[PDB]
């Protein structure tokens, strides 16, 4: 629309892009958490279980 | 909003754009119905295996595979392919003309391939069920001679024409013993290798040998022969017929079943195939359209180039408006105009009216960026030319006579199919409307209808009381008919051998007239440049070496259509004698046209010739100076200087051809009415009625139809070489937006 | 835009990277302190049961 607009459709754009792969980013890190409540887990019982 | 087709062209812009990757598609549904939209390929250099695309390509071409395959199938069947009226709905100019359609062209591909195979596996049955039932009919009447006799016999069956020769090689192979007796074939059938309805006989054969058997075997079927075997017995052939009649009824079954199936479907494709074709064609166009762009991971936005009208940005705005509607996603504006060191295209507009004028514009070729276009010059100059051509009144109301019709019918004719010899007919039906209705007044003027005159105006001219013809007549004018010639030139050659003279000259002075027209439009489009730099410096020797000379001799030519001599002690100079004059004396005219103009021509033919190098040194000049450039204006000034002379002589055909249909219209007239005088009621009216008839029949044919078709194209000679030659001095290239647009049967 | 876009699309998509390959980096990391993590509760668990 208004020539001076221009920069607003990139910075927004590049703001929205920025938060999508933030939240991915963010679950992301839940994921490493998850993972290492099941390596954690797996791994303490194979131990443990001979160790009893 | 739009251009004045003098002064005004077309201006334009190009851009580079930022669209987001994923409306793509979304976007080409929009920007592909009617955008005045075109792209800068930057996807150049590149092999196809080196795009990121190939892959849809080669699918889409797979169903359109598949639709000349059902083109095919169709065609060889009598079903006759419906045409709904959805392509009026396809094809126009529109706001959202083509909306959008989902992803289900996977779909469509799909059902596609799963068709194929589905009609194929139906129809590869009929091919043999066919054969079956003609062998196992064949094998009943085979058998149906169970009472005709005379492993240990051979059975079979042969076409009669070589049952004389096959008996006859029997005869004489086996040494004369043998029980040979048949039955011929009532109502034969076809064959199998050629298809065809051949007569037939069907045999019967029994001996005793075993190696008699065999060799007979054997020998069979090298030649055109089937074979067969048959119980000896009399019941035990007729449980054979009983058991192998049994399992016939299926065979004649099977093919009515398929058959029902197949045109049943058949009727539902029908109606849905057609649309289907323009519609897949429409998505492998965008596809390929918008492929041309550059891609890269890179970046969630595409990187493309186009080249965009600059007249429209408001609109375009506008209908992006729907980009931000529904599909919105807040990146309205993808247009930012920079600049180039290239020259940008050349395009313009066009009408329904001027179908045939427009195309000619540029089939001799495009001009370059804001350069005039000759719009006008071609709807008007051509059709005058055309009718100066020739103007009998007759010709030209007939002609038009057709234009109206034409004209009328196109409520129509527009949609109907154009005949091949139709088709540039219907192209450019309002151009013969301007010939003609220019063609009249042309020869209004002529006063010509067959090589005939009414005497409309009075002009008075002087007779004896009386006269006997043989004598040359002398008639005095007190004032000629102030609208064209008046009706004293129809008598001897006298009159032909003025009006020749008079006609000669206004071809000439009219051919000038355009040609400094046409020139005049040189500086128009300079100024649009504001290139006035040096520009006016080549346009100056241009014009003054064409005016001081041609002007001079058109006003001399005027000068004495208005001052008399016979009144005048002077007398009247010849047409043209001040030309060897001007060059052998020093000013000596020896004509006296006027005495002061002796010392004056001299001194303007000095001044015209004097900046002959005046263009030769302005080149080198500017500063620098490189070779090519002075060889370009050598050539230049010396290829004007000989095309201004070239385009004066050329003037002289327009009057050619119209002096030669004048004669060929006025013999024509001689040699049918004469004739057709014949004076007899009671089988001089038959004789009147057949020449009538004929006269019409040449004179609709070949009195106009070769006539026009060679003065149509020698108007486009005298336009194209005497204005285009320095008026297209420079070339665009076209600009042709995507659209959408029907298709048909073809290969 | 070009004299704007070339930098501010860059922002968006190289911190785009940064941040993803932060999550990949915290969750290589993570698997190191869930293999640590297996340890320590071998290390203390193994011991427990013959403390009891």
């Amino acid at each position: 629309l208004t020539p001076n607009q221009v920069n607003d459709e990139l910075n927004k754009m590049q703001a929205f892009i920025r938060k999508e792969a933030e939240e991915k980013a963010k679950e992301i890190q839940l994921k490493a958490d998850q993972e290492y409540e099941i390596e954690k887990t797996n791994i303490v019982r194979n131990e443990t279980n001979n160790i009893d | 909003e739009k251009e004045e087709a003098i002064f005004r062209s077309a201006e334009m812009a190009l851009v580079q754009f930022y669209i987001p990757q994923e409306i793509s598609r979304d976007s080409a549904y929009t920007l592909g119905q009617l955008g005045l939209v075109q792209f800068r390929d930057l996807n150049s250099k590149v092999r196809a295996f080196q795009r990121t695309f190939v892959n849809e390509i080669r699918r889409l071409d797979n169903v359109e595979r598949q639709y000349r395959y059902f083109y095919s199938l169709l065609k060889k069947h009598d079903i006759k392919l419906y045409e709904g009226d959805t392509d009026k709905y396809l094809d126009g100019s529109g706001e959202l003309y083509v909306p959008p359609s989902g992803s289900v062209i996977d779909d469509y591909v799909r059902n596609a391939s799963y068709l194929e195979e589905r009609l194929i596996q139906m129809e590869d049955a009929t091919d043999q069920i066919e054969v079956q039932k003609n062998d196992l009919e064949q094998y009943r009447f085979i058998l149906q001679s169970g009472d005709e006799f005379f492993v240990n016999y051979v059975t079979g069956v042969i076409a009669r024409d070589k049952v004389a020769t096959l008996e006859q090689i029997l005869w004489r192979v086996l040494r004369g013993n043998l029980f040979f007796k048949t039955v011929e074939i009532e109502q034969p059938v076809y064959d199998v290798k050629t298809r065809e309805y051949k007569h037939k006989n069907a045999f019967i054969v029994f001996s005793h040998g075993d190696l008699i058997i065999k060799r007979i075997r054997k020998i069979a079927e090298s030649l055109d022969a089937n074979l067969y075997d048959v119980d000896s017995s009399n019941e035990g052939r007729s449980q054979q017929l009983a058991k192998v009649n049994k399992n016939l009824s299926d065979l004649y079954t099977v093919l009515k079943t398929t058959s029902t199936t197949l045109e049943s479907e058949l009727y539902a494709i029908a109606k849905e195939l057609d649309s289907w074709f323009q519609d897949v064609t429409r998505e492998k166009a965008i596809f390929e359209i918008l492929n041309k762009s550059n891609y890269d991971t890179n970046r969630k936005i595409l990187i493309a180039e186009g080249w965009i009208p600059r007249d429209e940005l408001a609109t375009l705005q506008a209908r992006l408006g729907e980009m931000i509607a529904r599909l919105g996603i807040d990146v309205p504006s993808i247009i930012q105009v920079l600049d180039t060191n290239h020259t940008p295209p050349t395009f313009h507009r066009t009408n329904k009216f001027t179908a045939g004028f427009q195309s000619i514009c540029d089939c001799y070729g495009i001009a370059q960026y804001r350069e005039i276009n000759a719009g006008l010059p071609t709807i008007v100059t051509f059709p005058f030319m055309f009718a100066i051509m020739f103007g009998d009144m007759g010709h030209g109301f007939l002609m038009t006579l057709a234009a109206l019709s034409l004209v009328l019918n196109e409520k129509k004719i527009n949609k109907m199919k154009r005949g091949e010899i139709f088709d540039m007919a219907f192209t450019g039906r309002y151009i013969i409307l301007l010939m003609g209705v220019f063609s009249m007044y042309t020869g209004f003027l002529y006063n010509d209808i067959f090589s005939k005159t009414m005497t409309i105006f009075k002009s008075g001219w002087k007779w004896p009381d009386h006269w006997k013809k043989g004598e040359s007549i002398t008639a005095t004018s007190v004032g000629t008919y102030p609208i064209g010639l008046d009706w004293a030139w129809h008598g001897t050659e006298n009159a032909l051998l003025f009006s020749n003279s008079y006609k000669m000259k206004l071809s000439i002075l009219m051919g000038f007239i355009h040609m400094t027209y046409s020139y005049f439009f040189s500086l128009a489009n300079h100024l649009y440049f504001n290139s006035m730099i040096d520009i006016i410096g080549n346009f100056i020797p241009g014009l003054l070496f064409m005016q001081g000379i041609f002007g001079y001799l058109s006003v001399c030519i005027v000068y004495k259509w208005a001052v008399d001599w016979v009144k005048d002690g002077k007398p009247a100079p010849g047409l043209l004698n001040m030309l060897i004059n001007m060059f052998l004396s020093p000013g000596t005219i020896d004509d006296e046209l006027y005495p002061h103009q002796a010392k004056v021509q001299v001194f303007l033919l000095l001044m015209a010739l004097v900046c002959i190098p005046w263009l030769l040194l302005v080149k080198p000049l500017h500063f620098e100076d490189f070779g090519d450039i002075m060889i370009h204006q050598v050539i230049h000034t010396i290829e004007f200087c000989l095309n201004c002379v070239s385009h004066t002589a050329s003037y002289l055909r327009l009057w050619a051809l119209s002096l030669a249909h004048a004669q060929l219209s006025s013999v024509l007239w001689t040699m049918t009415i004469q004739i057709a005088f014949g004076f007899r009621g009671f089988v001089g009216v038959f004789m009147t009625v057949a020449l009538f008839a004929m006269w019409f029949a040449l004179t609709c044919a070949v009195l106009v139809l070769m006539e026009g078709t060679s003065a149509m194209l020698h108007s486009l000679r005298l336009h194209w070489v005497e204005s285009m030659s320095k008026f297209f001095v420079g070339e665009g290239l076209p600009y042709e937006p995507f659209a959408f647009e029907y298709k048909d049967m073809e290969v | 835009s070009q004299k704007n876009g070339i930098a501010t699309l860059l922002q968006a998509e190289k911190e785009a990277h940064e941040i993803v390959s932060k999550a990949r980096k915290y969750r290589q990391d993570k698997l190191k302190q869930a293999k640590t993590d297996a340890a320590k509760e071998i290390d203390s668990y193994k011991i427990q049961k013959d403390k009891e």
